[PDB]
């Protein structure tokens, strides 16, 4: 019927903005480092991504053959998974939601907690310990940074009543909830930063580096689709942020000329900043050491979420401000 | 402070002075600005002396704990019967921390969340005693659990330690399965949790019957997780191997203090709420099977600590002669029978804490004790026929009364299994006591002096226990009360 | 939230007051109730001091052990107060003046 | 409930088209980690915690905030207790 | 009928946690997982009465299970750790210094 | 059984619990409340309402064979 | 029938974890279990009992029994048992739990034979619907705080235990510093 | 003071959570009271 | 006060509703009961549509579906 | 305009993000022949059944 | 979203009542009252089946007063409350012309 259609309109425009996601970052790291990204694989290099996407399929494969096929083989099916279904929930406008789930925080938080195992079965179905080692550190960092988002999320439900993103931006409609949490915002973007392994804490892509990775033994597809997931991931907490801190799909000042606009123009664009400071964060900064962002996750970002729970809580309980 | 936790100031103040101690501790063991001091002894004075303000806290506020009746009845409920039970308990705690400070620093046991875990335990029982629905049962069940499980671990590098804590873990964590899917029968054929209500639905109907089949399993798995927490032959396995891998502090407080709350417990949730004449067949086979099989086994032993568990196992079978039969006779005869057990273990572990020093391990270490420590060798005799049931001491007062109650019980085939396996049983603590008294050893093993703390404690235990007989008028008094005023 | 402040078992003495305010019953403390607070407060500074020794932190020891018994002292004097104020302790001086 | 179904669907189609991409070329020790899961376990409890009581703030009273703070206060005193003892380093 | 078939399936994972435990001889972490075996099954059954009887205890007490699970799993886990350590193996003969 | 609904409302037969629970505090003797209690286990299980229409059923089924 | 096929895979899934050859396995086929429990709570309607699960159980539990699993490289014929010799006993033990299931099934919970049209519905408590998760926290936090707070007792001992068994600090490793003066202030030098 | 001077420069984040933290429960604890008491 | 506003608005339609819910439900009601009475005939002693329950206190039959109104 | 050229990849994903939530809107509102709520409850299935019967009917 | 049967009767629905809701409120808060009192009262259905049939006769008169006292603002406000699943702050322009006409 037409829940189908509905999947399938989300799934393949999601595969293409991750194509094109890539595709931008690219472009904008070159145009930062004075250079210019790719630009001969069609015009500005919007064929870059088709290429790349032929180019792995038309590769011949290569079996590690690591007793181990089956779980070497799914767990980039899993985190594929995880992420399209992570996606299945957020919303664009005032209706478009495939499941309006009442708890669809905790559907997030959930979701994001099953991420972990994909990238630890793949370092341990690998035949190589330091792929193993790497995917243990990665799970832990996630797991780290997962409970400061989990923080964060409950200050957000601490904030708006309800738990279901559309409810959250309809509360949104009045201050859009950055402007009073600024700085748990700015918390929430670098955990989000390093629960995707993405900008600084970026251990898996420290490949040059002795950390290695979780990637080192996958294949072209196996590598591909821990890719697709990984940039679908981000796409998807760039989303969580605007939903969460900037409204989603509410203008600016509501002035009518700014009404004209559809909304999912407005969740686009502000998706889209998001992913620009993503890859300007990634750009601009250094990374940190595997034990350093451990420390600062564990010993920096938790404090400051449970104290910005706990005074969120007191100024909502305190004064009639609670809904 | 708001007037209703006027009924939970020892637990407060015990948990608070547990915060405090964890804190001080911590803050003053990772220090460099010394040089790393063992607070285990400063941390375990501090631990008595909050057990001390909190059991003069509980002593002094007797009518100021029934404050907030019905606000706090979801949770628990507190009476005569748990005041005395918690001054007992904290009577107890405070007696084997006490006579536990030697082993720590001589041991170089220096870890005060040793201290700490002695703290919030005892705070569990303490909730255990009063609780009086189907949660807080479970949740101060586990807390305990939990801090018994660490206890018996704490020793990380000794294979005993560890091994005992794994078998510790591994078989209290299906008791507790058991029991959980007792309470889940209970509630979903019952509709309710709440000690009350479980008394007003079963009142009136046996358990035996083809209704009430969920009640009925629910009731025995949950009679089977309370006698896996008294160590019931049945489900016993764990208390020797335990009581012998931990460290002997640890032993000496999971011997004394778990026994009088899970059996408080066990008289709120079972003689109160779900009395019926099933449950007293439990438990009678469970008293049959523990005296029998604990006197066997420990006429086999030849280490003091296994002994001393099996011990043990028998005189619980004993306190459940006393619930088995199940009238006001009955509890007030498990009532003596836990405070004489309870005195004559405190007793018996000082004396081996005392022994620990040149680290006792068989019978026959304690051989020709006669000769280089005399009053030592006569107070262990002493505790050795008081295990007995010899008349002039305390514990032949609880064994007399257990059979008096199990005479007017009509249980006569109870009285006979009962007496016979105290005649069997009686073989090895004369042994023990031919061991120091009797036998004239080639090489002998010197024991180093007690400690005061010890000794203070092994001197006043022993003074209760050999003149106890002068005068039971209080104890039995209390008891009495405390039958009664378990239904009113 | 709704709170019942009757206990199980009645008052065997003239009640001033059920539910007494915290502020009213630190100020129904009489001399013996600073006196129970200053013995508990002075027996855990000592038993504090005494017991750091060894450690070598006797400041701490004598801190740590006085936040205890201040805790512990000021819990029993005002349970022995409230105690007093809701008739469950002779308070004969309290009930004079309320008379 | 009602609105799961559409997630079941979306998670087949996922797999659909996972197992598609997969076979498009085929046409042609240390404790630290268990230090870290362990606080991860206990502060997956909080959060578990925290959502009912962030979601029913309006109803519960400064009852249940006092109760909540009182929660973290018992087990704010465990993360002081890791941040002492060096469990959060590494 | 749905009654019927959550408590046949609650009791069967109990049933197989058991058959776990007894089939795993040499196997101690598969007894452990047994255990939680258990657990889970006893959640579900709390959960499943809590809605067939329209009362919010099974909910509440099935919540506080989950946390007491994890508490006792942390600690277990702990408990192989060190064991595993102290041992160098997980194999049960090495288990066995008590007897 | 509390009163506690599985939605936020009255429990089921929480007024069949009040009704039982009444009976057994005003009561001389336990077996007064027999047809309370009998009440109150109906609500919780259904068993006497599903045994009548498992029999309807069955003389309904056996007329058709 | 969806209610079927999730306990039919929920009993695989616990049959694979019993009888798995490789605890890695075991703890996949956990965490499939757990899956099947939570796709059983969305179908009796406890959303947040079921996320939950998902959270802790799938994600908490589960990963330290992985991690801890993959850590200890279990070697097989370490752990390794014919199953043959225990098949009399697992059956005789599973048989007469069956039969007691049996019995209870028989007396109490009654199933009902073949209902719609016959559903009243009262439209009084459908004004403003509660949620599990708003009913689960107004409870537990206003009239039953006791209960909540008592395991944070039992995670507090549940850490101090962990802490007290698997610690182990470095002895002699040296640890970098941040709080340097060429971090803090840095004079700049030269040689003249 | 210097100590504790010293302690904010070491450490500022512990320093600004524990802040907030004060905050957070000041308010309910007295602005709160006297809140009500106002109305 | 916009959900204050909403539940307001069902509040006021809620008597009309209930009406033709409880008339729907009497009718069906009356149904099952010639049904159980043409098919229940035969057998004595069986009466028509007795209460297991005591005291009235009227309940809605029993569905034996598990939280049938959610779907 | 070389950044708006550096931007344009950006723009494709804004685009795609756009076609997924509009093309969900318009196939649910096609099936359904309203567009999707998203407040919707227990109260609001009944009545939405409700109303569909009673159209039924009336045609 | 048709509001209107074939020979001008008005469908009960739900789109029309969300609509009429504060006319149905002003007018006959009475026997409403009275009905959820019988209610309350006894939950059986059949015992007071007349308070739901007066409950009935308002609403439907009501909803045929109102019908033919505006008809386009009318049909206007059930079909954008039709169209928005009865959301009343998307239809704000429908229903201050269906206030205009009807005063409460
Ligand atoms: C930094 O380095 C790296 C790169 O460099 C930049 C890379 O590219 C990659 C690989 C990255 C990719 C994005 C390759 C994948 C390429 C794709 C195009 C994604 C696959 C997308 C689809 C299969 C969706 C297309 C489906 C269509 C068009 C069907 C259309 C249906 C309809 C119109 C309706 C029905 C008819 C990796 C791993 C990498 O590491
Ligand atoms: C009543 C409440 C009133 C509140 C008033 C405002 C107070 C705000 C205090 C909290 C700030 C939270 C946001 C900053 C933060 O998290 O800092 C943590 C910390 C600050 O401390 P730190 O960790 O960098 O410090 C070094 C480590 N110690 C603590 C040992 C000295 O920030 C980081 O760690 C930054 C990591 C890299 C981030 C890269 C992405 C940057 C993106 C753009 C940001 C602009
Ligand atoms: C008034 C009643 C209490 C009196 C307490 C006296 C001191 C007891 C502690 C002590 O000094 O022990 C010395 C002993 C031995 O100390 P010592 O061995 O260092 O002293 C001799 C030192 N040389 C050899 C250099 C001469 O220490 C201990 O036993 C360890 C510390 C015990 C602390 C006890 C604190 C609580 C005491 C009761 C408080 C009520």
């Amino acid at each position: 019927i037409a829940v189908p259609a509905e999947i399938l309109g989300i799934i393949l425009p999601l595969l293409l903005g991750v194509a094109f996601l890539v595709l931008a970052e690219r472009k904008v790291m070159a145009f930062v480092q004075r250079r210019k990204g790719p630009d001969v694989v069609g015009s500005f290099g919007l064929l870059q991504p088709l290429a790349d996407g032929l180019k792995l399929i038309l590769k011949e494969p290569i079996s590690p053959s690591s007793a181990n096929f089956f779980l070497f083989r799914m767990a980039p099916v899993a985190t594929f998974m995880l992420s399209l279904v992570a996606w299945a929930v957020v919303p664009f406008d005032y209706g478009m939601v495939l499941s309006d789930s009442n708890i669809g925080l905790l559907y997030l938080f959930a979701i994001s907690s099953l991420g972990v195992y994909g990238i630890i079965t793949a370092g341990w179905s690998s035949n190589s310990k330091y792929a193993f080692l790497g995917a243990l550190r990665s799970a832990a960092q996630m797991v780290s940074y997962e409970v400061s988002i989990g923080l964060i999320l409950i200050t957000v439900l601490i904030c708006v009543g309800s738990c279901n993103l559309s409810e959250i931006v309809m509360a949104q409609k009045q201050i859009w909830f950055g402007i009073p949490l600024f700085p748990v915002l700015v918390m929430f973007f670098i955990s989000c930063l390093a629960e995707t392994n993405r900008a600084p804490f970026d251990l898996p892509e420290a490949e040059a580096e002795s950390v290695a990775g979780y990637n080192v033994e996958y294949s072209s597809m196996g590598f591909a689709l821990f890719f697709l997931g990984e940039y679908a991931n981000m796409i998807l907490m760039s989303g969580l942020c605007t939903s969460l801190s900037l409204g989603g799909w509410l203008p600016i000042l509501d002035l009518p000329i700014f009404k004209r606009i559809p909304g999912s123009i407005w969740f686009s664009i502000k998706v889209i900043l998001f992913l620009f400071l993503y890859i300007w964060v990634r750009a601009a900064f250094p990374r940190y050491r595997y034990d350093q962002l451990m420390g600062l996750g564990w010993k920096v970002f938790l404090p400051l979420s449970l104290a910005w729970v706990v005074a969120v809580s007191g100024v909502s309980v305190t004064f009639p401000w609670l809904p | 402070m708001f007037n209703l936790f006027l009924a939970v100031y020892p637990e407060i103040f015990i948990i608070n002075a547990t915060f405090i101690l964890l804190i001080h501790g911590v803050v003053f063991s990772t220090s460099k600005k010394y040089d790393y001091p063992p607070l285990v002894s400063n941390v375990g004075w501090l631990g008595l002396l909050s057990v001390l303000i909190t059991l003069l806290l509980l002593a002094a506020g007797a009518p100021l704990l029934t404050i907030a009746h019905l606000f706090r009845n979801n949770f628990f409920r507190r009476d005569n019967f748990t005041y005395f039970c918690q001054i007992l308990l904290l009577l107890s705690t405070a007696g084997t921390i006490s006579m536990c400070f030697d082993f720590f620093e001589q041991e170089r046991f220096d870890a005060f969340e040793f201290i700490v875990l002695i703290l919030l335990s005892t705070c569990s029982m303490l909730f255990m005693i009063s609780a009086y629905d189907l949660i807080a049962m479970y949740l101060a069940i586990e807390l305990q659990s939990l801090c018994f499980y660490v206890m018996a671990a704490s020793k990380r590098k000794s294979e005993f330690s560890t091994e005992a804590g794994l078998k510790y873990l591994i078989l209290g964590a299906f008791s507790s399965g058991i029991l959980l899917f007792g309470c889940s029968m209970i509630y979903g054929s019952t509709g309710a949790t709440h000690f009350d209500q479980l008394a007003k639905i079963l009142t009136g109907y046996e358990l035996a019957g083809a209704r009430s089949s969920g009640i009925f399993m629910g009731i025995l798995f949950i009679a089977v997780g309370s006698l896996f927490k008294i160590t019931a032959v049945p489900f016993h396995m764990w208390a020797p191997d335990i009581y012998e891998g931990s460290p002997t502090p640890v032993t000496a407080f999971l011997s004394i203090a778990p026994k009088i709350s899970i059996f408080a417990n066990i008289l709120r949730v079972f003689i109160y709420g779900s009395y019926g004449a099933t449950l007293q067949q439990i438990f009678c086979f469970c008293s049959i099977a523990s005296m029998i099989l604990g006197a066997l086994a420990a006429m086999a032993q030849t280490k003091v600590k296994r002994l001393l568990a099996y011990s043990s196992i028998g005189h619980v079978g004993y306190i459940c002669i006393g619930f088995s039969c199940g009238t006001i006779e009955g509890i007030q005869s498990l009532l003596i029978g836990i405070f004489i057990y309870a005195l004559m273990t405190i007793d018996a572990f000082a004396i081996v804490l005392a022994l620990r020093q040149t680290r006792v391990k068989y019978i026959a270490d304690l051989g020709a004790l006669a000769k280089t420590n005399p009053i030592l060798a006569i107070t262990f005799s002493i505790t050795m026929f008081s295990y007995v049931g010899i008349p002039p001491l305390a514990g032949f007062c609880s064994k007399f009364y257990l059979f008096f109650a199990a005479l007017g019980c009509g249980a006569y085939f109870l009285a006979s299994v009962g007496v016979v396996t105290s005649v069997i049983g009686c073989f090895y603590y004369i042994r023990l006591v031919k061991r120091m008294f009797f036998d004239t050893p080639r090489t002998w093993i010197l024991y180093e002096p007690m400690d005061r703390d010890k000794s203070l404690l092994l001197a006043m235990t022993s003074s209760f226990i050999t003149l106890f007989f002068l005068y039971p008028s209080p104890l039995f008094s209390v008891t009495h009360q405390m039958a009664l005023s378990l239904y009113l | 939230m709704n709170t019942d402040i009757t206990a199980s078992t009645k008052p065997e003495y003239p009640v001033v007051d059920r539910n007494p305010p915290f502020t009213k019953v630190v100020g129904n403390f009489s001399t013996l109730d600073y006196l129970r607070f200053v013995t508990i407060t002075g027996v855990s500074v000592t038993v504090g001091y005494l017991s750091g020794i060894k450690p070598g932190i006797r400041g701490p020891s004598m801190v740590t052990g006085g936040l205890i018994g201040v805790m512990g002292g000021f819990m029993y004097a005002y349970q022995n107060s409230a105690g007093r104020l809701m008739g469950f302790f002779p308070n004969d001086d309290e009930v004079a003046r309320h008379n | 409930m009602l609105e799961f179904a559409p997630i079941c669907i979306y998670l087949v189609i996922s797999l659909l088209v996972s197992l598609i991409l997969l076979g498009l070329p085929f046409l042609f020790f240390d404790i630290r980690f268990y230090l870290v899961s362990i606080l991860f376990i206990i502060f997956d409890l909080e959060v578990t915690f925290f959502f009912p009581w962030a979601v029913s703030l309006n109803k519960i009273d400064l009852f249940g905030f006092w109760s909540m703070m009182a929660f973290l206060l018992i087990l704010t005193i465990g993360f002081l207790y890791e941040w002492k003892r060096g469990a959060l380093d590494w | 009928m749905d009654l019927i078939k959550y408590f046949t399936f609650s009791m069967i994972i109990f049933i197989l946690g058991i058959w776990g435990i007894l089939l795993n001889r040499r196997n101690i972490l598969i007894m452990l997982m047994s255990i939680e075996l258990m657990l889970l099954a006893v959640n579900s059954n709390f959960l499943v009465f809590s809605v067939s009887l329209d009362d919010m205890m099974g909910q509440l007490f099935a919540l506080l299970v989950l946390t007491v699970a994890a508490a006792e799993s942390a600690i277990g886990l702990a408990i192989f750790v060190i064991t595993f350590r102290v041992r160098g193996t997980i194999a049960v003969e090495f288990i066995n210094s008590i007897q | 059984a509390s009163g506690w609904g599985i939605t936020g409302n009255k429990g089921r037969c929480y007024d069949f619990w009040m009704d039982f629970s009444e009976c057994m505090s005003r009561c001389r003797e336990p077996k007064d409340c027999g047809l309370l209690r009998e009440d109150y286990l109906e609500c919780l299980h259904h068993s006497k309402e599903f045994q009548r229409r498992n029999r309807i059923y069955k003389e309904e089924q056996r007329k058709i064979r | 029938m969806i209610l079927s096929v999730l306990f039919s895979l929920a009993l695989v899934s616990g049959l694979m974890v019993v009888r798995a050859k490789n605890p890695v396995h075991s703890v996949l086929f956990f965490i499939l279990v757990f899956c099947d429990t939570s796709g059983l709570l969305l179908l009796l309607g406890l959303d947040f009992f079921a996320m939950i699960f998902l959270v802790v159980y799938i994600g908490a539990i589960a990963v330290l029994f992985l991690f801890v699993v993959m850590m200890f490289h279990i070697q097989i014929a370490e752990i390794h048992e014919e199953v043959l010799r225990y098949l009399p006993v697992s059956g005789i033990i599973g048989l007469i739990l069956w039969w007691e299931m049996f019995f209870i099934l028989d007396n109490e919970t009654i199933p009902l034979l073949p209902t719609t049209s016959l559903i009243y519905t009262v439209y009084a408590g459908k004004v403003r619907s509660w949620t599990n998760l708003e009913t689960l926290g107004n409870l537990l936090y206003t009239y039953y705080f006791v209960w909540f707070l008592v395991p944070s007792l039992i995670l507090l001992v549940a850490m101090i235990g962990a802490i007290v068994l698997t610690m182990h600090r470095t002895t002699k490793v040296k640890r970098q510093d941040v709080f340097r003066r060429n971090a803090i202030d840095f004079r700049r030098t030269i040689m003249r | 003071m210097e100590k504790l001077k010293m302690f904010v420069v070491q450490e500022p984040v512990v320093a600004a959570s524990c802040l907030i933290a004060g905050f957070g429960l000041f308010l309910p604890a007295v602005v709160r009271p006297i809140l009500d008491s106002y109305q | 006060a916009l959900k204050e506003e909403k539940y307001a608005a069902r509040r006021s339609i809620l008597p009309v509703l209930q009406a033709e819910e409880d008339e729907r439900f009497v009718r069906e009601w009356h149904k099952y009961l010639a049904y159980e009475a043409e098919v229940m005939k035969d057998v004595p002693g069986w009466k028509v549509g007795e209460s297991v329950y005591n005291s009235g206190r009227w309940v809605p039959p029993a569905s034996g579906e598990l939280r049938p109104d959610i779907w | 305009l070389r950044w708006m050229e550096a931007v344009l990849p950006l723009g494709i994903i804004a685009g795609m993000l756009c076609v997924m939530g509009n093309a969900q809107y318009y196939i649910h509102k096609a099936a359904h022949g309203r567009p999707k709520h998203i407040g919707n409850d227990l109260w609001d299935v009944a009545m939405e059944r409700r109303d569909k019967k009673l159209h039924e009917q009336a045609a | 979203a048709s509001a209107v049967d074939a020979s001008g009767n008005p469908i009960p629905s739900s789109s029309v009542l969300m609509a009429s809701s504060k006319h149905i409120g002003i007018r006959c808060h009475s026997e409403n009252l009275d009905f959820l009192k019988c209610k309350k009262k006894d939950p059986n259905p059949e015992k007071c089946l007349d308070k739901g049939r007066d409950v009935t006769r308002c609403v439907l008169g009501l909803l045929k007063d109102l019908h033919q006292k505006c008809t386009k603002e009318m049909d206007d406000y059930v079909g954008c409350m039709y169209y928005h699943t009865n959301e009343f702050d998307l239809c704000r322009k429908e229903q201050q012309a269906f206030e205009k006409k009807c005063s409460l």
